[PDB]
DNA sequence: GACAGAT
């Protein structure tokens, strides 16, 4: 008799959290027919009536676009037909998880529906996918009453969730259409270009046979970054600048290496005259002294981008490997959601308690016990993007419990968490300025007064240096030796994975869960080879492709078209442009660009002939 | 104007040839030393100058310049920065000016921060070297106490990248 | 017989 309301969310953890918050701890949980999705049940009030609440979760996207059948043959059609005359349907993504069947079975008898998907464009698209899957199996509407509801929330807190249940709205078909247009555009461009390129180059060069040459709005600019770095390395002319350093004996057996204030000189004669002014000078002269007390800022809350960067730089793991390890840890319940851009802790986060769990590990037992005794430091204010809270440890772990690779990622995460809550590193910077003839020199050193977050993060520590001698203005110190050094300008090195992730984030290429895939994709297609130090060296295939694109159409590699097209698609979200016209207009623009690429493909051949 | 004009130019520090002063002048019926100066600042020194800088000044055997003289910049380069990154601030700015009186060429170096002369100072500008200027290893040493930028507007042709 | 990007 009591009406049942379905409460679909986007991930099992979020579904469980919201169910726990709303049910005040009276859940009844059981697994559905996927294993990866659970159904929680409780009882409550909706629209002033007693109803039953069925909380369920999808495991991400439910659908993905694909051509019907003929345009999946790669030989019966030519790619030019994939822009306007290729109908696209929506099939089920992750068929291993029977998402559509599970949703229909759960909705076998529901009356209302409240859709707790995350507040973003992809969330709205998945919202409408779930609605299309669940609506045809519901219990219909008795009269003019509403049936579909939407809940908007910014953070997973009791008050926020209760308020979101208090005020309900409707889904945004405009954002859904924007995401659908983006997906269709990406499919129709990537598939057409890939099938032209890989079917052209497999018929002319035998070395490239049985190899896939792919084009895309993201991986092509990602490769273009590395190829640009390679071009900059190749077009480098070293120089021969001279420096001038002098050693001064402060004590009988103490020698100080001074640094020239004029850092470099690129003229040999000028360097020689400056040395000539300072040869027969055996008495230095002190002029200035500084005792400034600076500080080193503690790190912000852990971001997915920063985690990938550190895993690539220090730990020595690839982006996809790090993401898989983080996902395993999150599933096992050791770290929180590893795909967030929030670097600011929630106002109700229980920092003092999460820190008390890491109070028995011998690696940092002393630091945490001292910190909790003398009080914690408020974490730095940062950016709150409305996504999940930053990656923080949620359960105690030991190297025996975890493996040899999941422990290293866990160890960095928990050491980062303590650093964000610890104090700042305060150090004393001392500089002494010397007059050797008509010239000036400086010697600088650092002394740590009170170490802070460096205790739990030893790699970001002020290096140990000998204290500079105490002296005041007017003291005379014997001069040891003055010499020049014939230095050379160092060419830049190949782009690293850490540097590449920053570049993609600036230009909006790839989301949190797409950045690891794009780096691995260009590596699996032999565009770039991963070298020692996580340096991405372009291959002869990658160089030919990017250089060929600049000759024909620059708008296929430039790291600006992705943001430019995304701005156009936001017009559909705000209602300023209809979904049909924008999609058709952009497709014709690229379709014209496709024809120029095909007609001018002879340009890339003249570069590919040298390599293969 | 014969002796009085020659003395006026000599005191002002402009050392110009007799042909140069008789040609660069305008309105022969009536002119004044200020008019000669105004019209001279806009003329290339290579066509009107006179030989004052001692010969072989770039040999290191001369360690002093006496009297005020006006010279013309040919090119300016920042010796503390690489050729590609000419605007780099990783090192303090040091300028190597090449200077001409019309016939002989000399090289001067910014020995202390000169705010007036910058990397965008056009070729042909005039600088007066007042006082005693010291030459070490054939390089003049410039400061703010011995250089005055008098301007100048001669055909630039500096163009760009 | 392969494709795009995204959760
Ligand atoms: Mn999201």
């Amino acid at each position: 008799v009591m009406k049942t309301v379905l409460m679909v969310a986007e991930k099992p953890s979020l579904a469980q959290s919201i169910a726990k918050i709303l049910s005040r701890g009276s859940l009844s949980s059981h697994k559905g027919l996927n294993g990866a999705c659970s159904v929680h049940e409780y009882t409550g009030t909706f629209a002033g009536q007693p109803v039953r609440f069925k909380m369920t979760s999808v495991c991400g996207h439910v659908m993905t676009l694909d051509f019907l059948g003929k345009y999946n043959k790669w030989d019966k059609v030519d790619p030019a037909e994939l822009f306007s005359q290729a109908p696209t349907e929506k099939k089920e993504a992750n068929p291993k998880l029977n998402m559509v069947k599970f949703l229909q079975v759960e909705g076998r008898g529901c009356d209302y529906i409240v859709l707790w998907l995350d507040c973003d464009k992809e969330g709205e698209n998945i919202c409408f996918e779930v609605l299309d899957a669940v609506l045809p199996v519901m219990n219909k509407a008795h009269g003019g009453e509403k049936t579909v509801f939407r809940a908007r929330f910014s953070s997973i807190t009791d008050t926020d969730i209760c308020n979101a249940m208090a005020c309900l709205g409707e889904p945004d078909h405009n954002e859904a259409l924007s995401v659908d247009a983006r997906q269709e555009l990406d499919l129709r461009i990537g598939c057409a270009f890939t099938r032209f390129q890989t079917k052209y180059f497999q018929g002319k060069y035998g070395d490239l046979d049985s190899s896939l040459i792919s084009f895309g709005p993201c991986q092509t600019p990602t490769l273009g970054f590395c190829v640009e770095r390679h071009d900059k390395i190749q077009s480098f002319k070293p120089e021969t600048y001279w420096v001038l350093q002098a050693k001064v004996n402060t004590d009988k057996d103490r020698s100080l290496l001074l640094d020239w204030d004029r850092v470099r000189v690129f003229d040999r004669e000028i360097a020689q005259m400056f040395l000539n002014m300072t040869k027969l000078e055996k008495e230095a002269q002190v002029e200035a002294t500084s005792r400034k007390e600076k500080a080193k800022q503690r790190p912000l809350a852990l971001n997915t981008v920063e985690m990938l960067r550190v895993a690539s730089s220090s730990l020595g793991m690839g982006p996809q490997h790090a993401m898989q390890t983080a996902e395993r840890l999150y599933t096992q319940g050791y770290i929180s959601y590893p795909r967030t851009e929030t670097t600011h802790y929630p106002e109700n986060f229980d920092l003092k308690g999460s820190l008390r769990q890491q109070a028995n590990h011998p690696y940092w037992a002393d630091t945490v016990k001292r910190l909790l005794a003398e009080g914690i430091n408020r974490p730095r204010k940062g950016h709150d993007a409305g996504d999940h809270p930053p990656i923080t440890p949620m359960k105690s772990a030991t190297e025996a419990e975890l493996g040899g690779d999941a422990w290293r990622l866990y160890e960095y995460i928990t050491r980062h968490f303590i650093a964000t809550v610890s104090h700042d590193c305060k150090y004393l910077q001392s500089t002494i300025s010397f007059r050797i003839g008509p010239e000036l020199f400086t010697c600088s050193g650092k002394t740590v007064l009170s170490p802070g977050f460096t205790e739990v993060m030893p790699w970001q520590s002020v290096p140990l240096e000998e204290s500079l001698p105490t002296c005041q203005r007017g003291d005379a110190f014997p001069v040891g030796e003055v010499k020049m050094l014939e230095k050379q300008t160092n060419p830049p090195d190949y782009l690293t994975e850490a540097e590449l992730i920053t570049l993609m984030e600036k230009h909006g290429i790839g989301t949190d869960a797409s950045i690891p895939v794009h780096i691995n994709n260009i590596c699996q297609r032999n565009y770039v080879t991963v070298e020692s130090g996580r340096r991405l060296k372009p291959t002869n295939l990658g160089i030919v492709l990017v250089h060929g694109y600049y000759k024909i159409d620059a708008e296929l590699v430039l790291p600006t078209i992705r943001s430019a097209v995304e701005k156009q698609l936001n017009l559909i979200a705000q209602g300023k442009a209809d979904y049909r016209q924008v999609l058709g207009h952009t497709l014709d623009v690229f379709k014209r660009k496709f024809h120029y690429f095909v007609d001018s493909i002879a340009g890339m051949d003249e570069l590919m002939e040298v390599s293969f | 104007m014969a002796q009085v004009a020659g003395a006026a130019l000599s005191q002002a520090g402009w050392y110009l040839s007799d042909e140069g002063i008789e040609a660069c002048t305008s309105s022969p019926d009536k002119v004044n030393v200020n008019d000669i100066i105004l019209i001279a600042l806009n003329t290339d020194l290579r066509t009107i100058g006179k030989k004052f800088l001692p010969s072989d000044i770039n040999s290191g055997k001369v360690e002093k310049l006496e009297g005020p003289c006006v010279l013309q910049i040919q090119k300016i380069r920042n010796v503390a920065a690489p050729k590609d990154n000419e605007e780099s601030q990783a090192a303090p700015r040091m300028l190597r000016l090449q200077m001409t009186d019309g016939h002989i060429s000399c090289t001067a170096v910014e020995f202390s921060y000169m705010s007036k002369i910058s990397l965008n100072t056009p070729p042909g500008t005039k600088v007066k070297l007042s006082g005693i200027v010291d030459i070490k290893n054939g390089f003049l040493l410039l400061n703010d106490s011995n250089t005055t930028v008098l301007g100048g507007e001669v055909e630039h042709l500096i163009e760009k990248w």
